[PDB]
RNA sequence: AGCGCCGGCCAACUCCGUGCCAGCAGCCGCGGUAAUACGGAGGGCGCGAGCGUUACCCGGAUUCACUGGGCGUAAAGGGCGUGUAGGCGGCCUGGGGCGUCCCAUGUGAAAGACCACGGCUCAACCGUGGGGGAGCGUGGGAUACGCUCAGGCUAGACGG
RNA sequence: CUGGUCCACCCGUGACGCUGAGGCGCGAAAGCGUGGGGAGCAAACCGGAUUAGAUACCCGGGUAGUCCACGCCCUAAACGAUGCGCGCUAGGUCUCUGGGUCUCCUGGGGGCCGAAGCUAACGCGUUAAGCGCGCCGCCUGGGGAGUACGGCCGCAAGGC
């Protein structure tokens, strides 16, 4: 499902603002910008997906983590397309480690889904209506991709391990594997199944997530044609 | 430099804490004999006579444990512990009958003897004592 | 389920206007006397709540210790900041010769024959943690041969 | 010498029946079977958690109060077992058992060790022929423990032998009834007796 | 049959009396009218022809740290250089064999100790036997490391 | 007139090295001796205020001294409260000064943030308080006390 034209979509970026552990994956520093070996990238792409592919044909959950602007919407695209939980906005502290209490809040979301599904007592105070309707807007913003999650994932997928070090930590504490796209600023050893590539160009975010989500449904029954993506 | 031997052991110990694939020590026909024992007893993947800027060195290829689970994915060491026993400040000599069992058997005491560099096991085998070089486990 | 033993129960206080306000802490070790032990330190506004909580952490933090006829495989020494614990292999007839804190751990660990000694600071909390990290570092003839 | 006092207060403190009387022990007029709580003004008050030390004091006092023996001789044996090869617990228990007054009570010659002592003490017992009046004699394998014939024709021995027809006596002991004479076969394995004592804790008492 | 103890360490709890008094006390600390902490009593704990105290030794004290500690702010880097003695010292190859290691051998009295058995009715005590070691004298052996002498090298050091 | 030091070249010497009990020198300020000098400043001292008092803080004065020469003293928060040398253990950034090809690379210094690791914590972190070897100095509860006695140094103050 892979390719050889990933250099036609990213080949990596970012200057001498690196993590010295990532050295084994970098080829050269070009325009004062570290350039990732793409040959090295594929090697892991093989290894990484091999793990993903085993999880897909076993039918186990995946958690998609990405909150930078570059990977803001492009997760909601690919995650729903895989039908698996994601996080688009603020990654709440303790979603995994304190799952029981975090998930205790989704039952309020499902509770608001209940009441505002019409009608049950619209004779409730005008201020009361306003609050809850406002409260629904709030919960939806953060918990939209997290309600799909009803148990602790068999793995989590991350856009920026540096940016989402909090998540990685929780998974580390819970023996939950970490698959991730990661450029030169990230800690390679902290990631289990690593995708050493650009995490800012919306190109590479697409290729890596899509071809992952393509691999997701492919071993789950059927194949499909390319997904929606703004150039 | 005042203790060539210790420097080596320290070069190794330091290099293993950051999991270097290899590391270089200034060469010596005695450092080699020690390194030989270190490789055979399975502490290191091995060594080879290299050159650095025309100068003789010994490159030592380091051996570690498997990738680990949890918050610290750092593998275990193969050399958890290595340190000088005898020193320039104080030469430590033991007869055969007083050769210590390193870690109840799980480790070795490298020793320099009048019949070559031997381990504690081998010393009792060959039946000789000598200067206690170091202990490793 | 496992067997539980309280090691330490202490009161601590903090300050606010109008007086000092308290909290209780509970060192709790837990084990099956078959080579599996756990240590937890539980803190809560009351005594029994804290002990309960300790037991919860105690199971949340385990370590599989390799007994061999009721004794550890090799000698082990670990320092935890200021506190130091010494563990030494002992014959069948020996019994456990240990301070109360590492004794509580090694009895629930099923260790029946071991020589020990505390050194440095004997802070129970720190001594406790120190002993676990020592057990956590015990290796077998296999484990040693396996690595190499 | 030995404890020589009120003996039911012992059991009530130990929380266990120590069969120190013989007959009365089995009757429902036993101290434990009527009051299973400690002797004295505060025996019914709810006990507080016994200290680590408290636990080991009791178990040693228990094992010692069983044999009606002085703390010195107790200590000295333990020490002798502490020096001697093997599992210290076994050797200690065996050595405590190899005492003449105990062997006499074990082979059923008496109802209580307390009574078993006076039998030894008053010359009523013999070993391999010769008379022995020493409650401390170290019984070895091969020792023929007999009643002196000049003491054979006595009520108290008869009544107590009249109970020893079919009562089985440990794997390390033999017995010839009627003839009033038995033999010490071997040193009791820990298995051979199921004394209410975790003897590991006794070692730990003395390691302070 | 006695003696000590029963606040925590540390095993053993209640009543009366006193009221910062009388007194206890190894340390923390007790007593100013609700004292398991003083004195008495009952009861309890521990030992037992002994129990307690004082004195001293070692231990706990890894608190003179060889085993086995420390010196930024806890006690602790000399105000700084220069250098005597001393201590320590790079890579290679030889000779010696002092240190070092091995074997043989002599000495290492007896008693004590350790292990086994045996004599006193047991034990204490005592007898017979057994295992030894350090350490030094001696002869033989080894040479990796330390040493020494000899000959080389240039990574330290110094000079152009 | 003169010391230290860094770089480049990689030409010379062949371990000639490191540390250093004593010893020797140097050692801010104040202080002492002899002789100069003396504008400003300013211990002591005088006065004016403040104040309960004000032998102070503030103000008006003001002598030693501060300055020079030569000779003494040898103390300190003489501090990085961190002895010297050496090897090894991610980097990021600011700066000074050299050499290359000058994008930048490579040395030697001066800071900051930080991998690993250390640490009781604070914090240290290639300028280690990391991991190691060598040598010296020093610590061993608070006060008594840097006191006493003795000794050595000093003109004294006083120092060790
Ligand atoms: S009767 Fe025998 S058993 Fe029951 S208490 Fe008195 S002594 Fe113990
Ligand atoms: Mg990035
Ligand atoms: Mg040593
Ligand atoms: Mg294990
Ligand atoms: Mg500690
Ligand atoms: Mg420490
Ligand atoms: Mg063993
Ligand atoms: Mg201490
Ligand atoms: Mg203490
Ligand atoms: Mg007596
Ligand atoms: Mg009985
Ligand atoms: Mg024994
Ligand atoms: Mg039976
Ligand atoms: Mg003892
Ligand atoms: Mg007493
Ligand atoms: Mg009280
Ligand atoms: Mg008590
Ligand atoms: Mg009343
Ligand atoms: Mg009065
Ligand atoms: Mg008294
Ligand atoms: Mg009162
Ligand atoms: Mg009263
Ligand atoms: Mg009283
Ligand atoms: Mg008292
Ligand atoms: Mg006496
Ligand atoms: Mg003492
Ligand atoms: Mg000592
Ligand atoms: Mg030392
Ligand atoms: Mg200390
Ligand atoms: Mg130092
Ligand atoms: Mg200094
Ligand atoms: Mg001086
Ligand atoms: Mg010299
Ligand atoms: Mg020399
Ligand atoms: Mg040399
Ligand atoms: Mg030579
Ligand atoms: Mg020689
Ligand atoms: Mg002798
Ligand atoms: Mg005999
Ligand atoms: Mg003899
Ligand atoms: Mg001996
Ligand atoms: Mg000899
Ligand atoms: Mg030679
Ligand atoms: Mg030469
Ligand atoms: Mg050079
Ligand atoms: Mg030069
Ligand atoms: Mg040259
Ligand atoms: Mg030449
Ligand atoms: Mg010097
Ligand atoms: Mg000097
Ligand atoms: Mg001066
Ligand atoms: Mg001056
Ligand atoms: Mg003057
Ligand atoms: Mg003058
Ligand atoms: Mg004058
Ligand atoms: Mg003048
Ligand atoms: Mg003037
Ligand atoms: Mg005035
Ligand atoms: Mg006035
Ligand atoms: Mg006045
Ligand atoms: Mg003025
Ligand atoms: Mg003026
Ligand atoms: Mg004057
Ligand atoms: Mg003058
Ligand atoms: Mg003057
Ligand atoms: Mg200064
Ligand atoms: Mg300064
Ligand atoms: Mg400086
Ligand atoms: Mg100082
Ligand atoms: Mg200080
Ligand atoms: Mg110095
Ligand atoms: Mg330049
Ligand atoms: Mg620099
Ligand atoms: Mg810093
Ligand atoms: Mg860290
Ligand atoms: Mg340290
Ligand atoms: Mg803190
Ligand atoms: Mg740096
Ligand atoms: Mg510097
Ligand atoms: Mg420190
Ligand atoms: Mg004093
Ligand atoms: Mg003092
Ligand atoms: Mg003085
Ligand atoms: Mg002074
Ligand atoms: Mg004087
Ligand atoms: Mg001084």
């Amino acid at each position: 499902v892979k390719e050889l034209l990933e250099a036609g979509v990213h080949f990596g970026h970012e200057r001498k603002r690196w993590n010295p552990k990532f050295a084994r994956y970098i080829y050269a520093e070009r325009n004062g910008i570290h350039i990732i070996d793409l040959q090295k990238t594929m090697e892991e792409l093989e290894r990484t997906f091999r793990f993903i592919e085993d999880l897909a044909m076993r039918g186990g959950t995946i958690l998609f983590v990405g909150t930078k602007k570059q990977a803001q919407d492009i997760v909601r695209m690919e995650a729903e397309r895989a039908g698996m939980p994601y996080v688009n906005q603020r990654w709440l502290g303790g979603m995994l480690t304190n799952f029981k209490t975090i998930s205790q809040r989704v039952h309020r979301l499902e509770e608001l889904e209940a009441l505002f599904a019409s009608p049950e007592i619209e004779e409730r105070p005008k201020k009361e209506q306003v609050r809850l309707k406002h409260e629904l807007e709030r919960l939806q913003k953060y918990l939209s991709g997290f309600r799909l999650l009803k148990r602790l994932p068999d793995a989590i997928f991350v856009v920026d391990p540096t940016k989402e070090a909090i998540a990685v930590r929780e998974a580390r504490k819970l023996f939950i594997p970490v698959i991730a796209l990661a450029d030169t600023d990230s800690d390679p050893d902290l990631v289990d199944y690593i995708i050493p590539g650009n995490d800012d160009a919306i190109r590479s975010i697409q290729l890596i997530l899509s071809r992952a989500v393509d691999l997701i449904i492919q071993a789950r029954g059927g194949v499909v044609e390319p997904s929606p993506s703004y150039a | 430099l005042t203790d060539p031997i210790a420097d080596m052991l320290t070069r190794i110990r330091n290099a293993t804490r950051v999991y270097k694939e290899s590391t270089d020590v200034p060469a010596s026909r005695f450092k080699e004999e020690i390194l030989r024992i270190l490789a055979r007893e399975g502490f290191i993947k091995g060594y080879e006579r290299v050159d650095v800027d025309g100068k003789p060195y010994l490159r030592v290829y380091l051996k570690y444990g498997p990738r680990r689970q949890g918050p610290d994915p750092r593998p275990e060491q193969v050399i958890h512990h290595i340190r000088r026993i005898s020193k320039p400040g104080r030469r430590v000599y033991v007869g055969v009958k007083e050769i210590p069992r390193v870690r109840r058997g799980l480790g070795i005491a490298i020793l320099s003897t009048s019949k070559g560099v031997l381990t504690d096991r081998e010393a009792r085998k060959l039946g000789v004592g000598g200067e206690l070089i170091c202990e490793v486990w | 389920d496992f067997e539980e033993k309280m090691i330490l129960i202490r009161r601590t206080a903090r300050m606010q206007a109008g007086g000092r306000r308290f909290r209780f802490g509970a060192l709790v070790v837990v084990g099956d006397r078959q080579g599996r032990v756990g240590l937890g330190f539980g803190k809560a506004p009351e005594v029994p709540l804290a002990v309960q909580k300790a037991g919860y952490y105690a199971r949340r933090n385990m370590v599989e210790v390799p007994l061999q006829n009721g004794t550890i495989p090799h000698e082990i020494e670990v320092e935890f900041g200021a506190s130091k614990i010494v563990l030494k292999p002992a014959a069948p007839g020996t019994g456990v010769i240990a301070g109360a804190v590492p004794r509580a751990i090694l009895e629930l660990a099923g260790v029946t024959d071991i020589l020990t000694k505390e050194l440095g600071s004997r802070n129970p909390i720190n001594i406790a943690y120190a002993t676990m990290e020592a057990l956590r570092q015990l290796r077998t003839k296999a484990d040693v041969e396996r690595l190499r | 010498g030995r404890y020589i006092g009120p003996v039911c207060r012992l059991c009530r403190r130990e929380g266990v029946k120590l069969y120190l009387k013989g007959e009365r022990c089995y009757s429902p007029k036993c101290a434990m079977e009527r009051r299973p709580y400690p002797p004295g003004q505060h025996g019914q008050k709810r006990a507080r958690r016994p200290s680590d030390y408290a636990v080991r004091l009791r178990e040693k006092q228990k094992l010692r109060r069983i044999y009606g023996i002085s703390e010195r001789q107790f200590r000295n044996l333990f020490e002798e077992a502490s020096k001697k090869k093997g599992v210290t617990g076994s050797v200690f228990l065996g050595l405590l058992e190899s005492r003449l007054d105990n062997v006499v009570y074990r082979l059923g010659f008496a109802v209580s060790r307390r009574q078993a002592r006076q039998l030894v003490r008053h010359g009523h017992i013999t070993v391999n022929g010769r008379r022995v009046d020493l409650p401390s004699y170290r019984v070895r394998p091969g020792d023929e423990i007999a009643v002196a014939e000049k003491s054979r024709n006595l009520e108290l021995i008869r009544q107590n032998l009249e109970a020893m027809k079919g009562r089985k006596v440990g794997p390390w002991l033999s017995l010839d009834v009627e003839g009033m004479k038995g033999k010490f076969l071997r040193l009791p394995d820990r298995e051979d007796l199921a004394l209410p004592v975790n003897e590991q804790l006794v070692i730990e008492f003395y390691s302070r």
